[PDB]
């Protein structure tokens, strides 16, 4: 029942977002233009990604691989 | 050799998100023990007080509230 509910409001936020005019569509994109790292061409690799905080007491050592060292 | 020691160890950020933060707080989170005795035997300061922006508790404005300390880190 819970999963239903969720999917009617998916339904409702994908039809809601979709009748609307293209000013506030563009001026609601999810997440942020972000400079992930670099293409194998080596070319910088921006992408539009959404953040999600995370919080683990067993596994912090996990240090490798990193954007952006400044948190 | 520059006579310069502790003002280096001891430099700290100055921007108000990070103010506080010194070389030793990064070795304790870094979680080198060989760095924490190096730093602390040239003067490094062991009651430096993280004081940032980042260092305090907010709800939803992400940081890590563990007491400014370098021993609470």
């Amino acid at each position: 029942s819970k999963n239903i509910w969720k999917l009617q409001r998916a339904i409702t936020i994908l039809d809601t977002e979709k009748s609307f005019l293209k000013c506030m569509r563009k001026a609601f994109r999810s997440g942020k233009l972000l400079q992930v790292g670099y293409t194998p061409d080596g070319k910088d690799d921006y992408r539009w990604c959404f953040r999600v905080d995370e919080v683990n007491w067993t596994t912090w050592n996990t240090n490798v691989g990193i954007i952006n060292e400044d948190p | 050799q520059t006579d310069s020691l502790k003002e280096l160890v001891n430099a700290s950020y100055t921007d108000s998100y990070y103010k506080g933060q010194t070389a030793l707080h990064i070795a304790i989170e870094r979680r080198n023990m060989a760095l924490v005795t190096l730093l602390v035997e040239n003067g490094a300061d062991v009651q430096a007080a993280a004081h940032g922006d980042f260092f305090k508790k907010t709800k939803g404005r992400p940081g890590f509230y563990f007491g400014e300390l370098p021993l609470s880190l």
